[PDB]
C-alpha cells in the first residue's frame, strides 16, 4: 500500500 | 544530458517447437531517455498485435521494457526486434535465434 | 528468505504534446502487483497479480487518490526544476521517484529507501538512517532545505518501518502459494562448434524465480570470469526469469569446464557439465 503525503520539490 | 542506448534480447517464453503456440519477446534495458521504438518483425513485415510491460526501472535509473505477442514457430519463418532510440543513427534490428 | 517492496514512478514532459505522462508500477519482490497510466483511457490503479484482487473497493480508490495526486505533483516539480537547473520549456525532461522496503525472513525492516532521479541521474536520496539526505547537486540541496523543514526524512522514516513492512508482511502471507514458493531453474549445457578446433558451451536456467541467480563456467575448478559471456537476466513473460552463460573451448577440452549454479529454489547448488 502506497504512502499517502506528498511533497513538492 | 546522459544518453544511454538500449541493450537488446530477443527469444520466446518457451522452447521454440514448430507448429507449436508461443511467445516471441524483445526485452529493452539499459537506456536513456525512456522515448523508444521497438517492432517485431515477421519475415522483415511489422507483426500487428504487439503488447508492452509499464515502463520501469533498474537501480541505476535507466529503463526497461518486455515486448511480447503470441506466434507460431515454423522452419522458414524468420523473427526480428527493430528498435529504435536516440542514441543510434538507424535502428537496430535483432534477428531471433531459437538458441539464444 | 528476504523480501522486498518497491514502488517506481516516472514523469516524462513532452512540450507542445500535452502534459507530462506519468507511469507507476509496484513490486513485491520480483513479482510485479499494481499499475498505473496517467494515459490509460479511464485511469486508476490495476491489479497485475492475482493475489492482490482480493483487496477491496477502497483499496484501490485510495491508490487510484494516491497515483494522481502524485502525478499531480510530478508536473509542478517538473515546473519549479526548470526553474532551478535555468532550462528553457524546449525539452523533454524526466523524474524518477523509488521507495519501499527490504525485510528479512522474520519480517523485520533491514533497509528503507525513497530516492529521486531528474534526467536519468540522481538528485535526491534518503540515507540509510531514515534522518538524512544526499543531495547530488545545488538544486537538490534547495529541496533538501524545504524537506528538512517540513520533516519528511521523519515522516518516510514512519511510512517504511510501520506501513510499508506491514503491507508487505499482508501480501507475502496473501500470496504464498506463488510468492513463497522459489521456482528451481530448469537447466541444460548446449555444445556449438565453431570450426574444427573449437565449440561454445552454453550453460542455460530457465523458468525460475526470483530472478536472482549466479551462473558460473569454471575450468579445471577455478572461474573463467574473464572469458565467460553472459547474458541479463530477462522475463520470460509468465513471472518466471532466463539467463545463459557461455563460454568458447577447445575441442576435446570440454570435460575441463563446469558450469555452477546457486539460486534459493535448489535444494543445492549445481555442477553442470556437458553430456555427450
Amino acid at each position: 500500500s502506497r504512502r499517502w503525503r506528498r511533497w513538492n520539490r | 544530458m546522459i544518453q544511454r542506448t538500449p541493450k537488446i534480447q530477443v527469444y520466446s517464453r518457451h522452447p521454440a517447437e514448430n507448429g507449436k503456440s508461443n511467445f516471441l519477446n524483445c526485452y529493452v534495458s539499459g537506456f536513456h531517455p525512456s522515448d523508444i521504438e521497438v517492432d517485431l518483425l515477421k519475415n522483415g513485415e511489422r507483426i500487428e498485435k504487439v503488447e508492452h510491460s509499464d515502463l520501469s526501472f533498474s537501480k541505476d535509473w535507466s529503463f526497461y521494457l518486455l515486448y511480447y505477442t503470441e506466434f507460431t514457430p515454423t522452419e522458414k519463418d524468420e523473427y526480428a526486434c527493430r528498435v529504435n532510440h536516440v542514441t543510434l543513427s538507424q535502428p537496430k534490428i535483432v534477428k531471433w535465434d531459437r538458441d539464444m | 528468505g528476504s523480501h522486498s517492496m518497491r514502488y517506481f514512478h516516472t514523469s516524462v514532459s513532452r512540450p507542445g504534446r500535452g502534459e507530462p505522462r506519468f507511469i507507476t508500477v509496484g513490486y513485491v519482490d520480483d513479482t510485479l502487483f499494481v499499475r498505473f497510466d496517467s494515459d490509460a483511457a479511464s485511469p486508476r490503479e490495476e491489479p497485475r497479480a492475482p493475489w492482490i484482487e482480493q483487496e477491496g473497493p477502497e483499496y484501490w480508490d485510495r491508490e487510484t487518490q494516491i497515483c494522481k495526486a502524485k502525478a499531480q505533483t510530478d508536473r509542478e516539480d517538473l515546473r519549479t526544476l526548470l526553474r532551478y537547473y535555468n532550462q528553457s520549456e524546449a525539452g523533454s525532461h524526466t523524474l524518477q521517484n523509488m521507495y519501499g522496503c527490504d525485510v528479512g525472513p522474520d519480517g523485520r525492516l533491514l533497509r528503507g529507501y525513497h530516492q529521486d532521479a531528474y534526467d536519468g541521474k540522481d538528485y535526491i536520496a534518503l540515507n540509510e538512517d531514515l534522518s538524512s539526505w544526499t543531495a547530488a547537486d545545488t538544486a537538490a540541496q534547495i529541496t533538501q532545505r524545504k524537506w528538512e523543514a517540513a520533516r519528511v526524512a521523519e515522516q518516510l522514516r514512519a511510512y517504511l518501518e510501520g506501513e510499508c513492512v506491514e503491507w508487505l508482511r499482508r501480501y507475502l502471507e496473501n500470496g504464498k502459494e506463488t510468492l513463497q514458493r522459489a521456482d528451481p531453474p530448469k537447466t541444460h549445457v548446449t555444445h556449438h562448434p565453431i570450426s574444427d578446433h573449437e565449440a561454445t558451451l552454453r550453460c542455460w536456467a530457465l523458468g525460475f524465480y526470483p530472478a536472482e541467480i549466479t551462473l558460473t563456467w569454471q575450468r579445471d575448478g577455478e572461474d573463467q570470469t574473464q572469458d565467460t559471456e553472459l547474458v541479463e537476466t530477462r522475463p520470460a513473460g509468465d513471472r518466471t526469469f532466463q539467463k545463459w552463460a557461455a563460454v568458447v573451448v577447445p575441442s576435446g577440452e570440454e570435460q575441463r569446464y563446469t558450469c555452477h549454479v546457486q539460486h534459493e529454489g535448489l535444494p543445492k547448488p549445481l555442477t553442470l557439465r556437458w553430456e555427450p
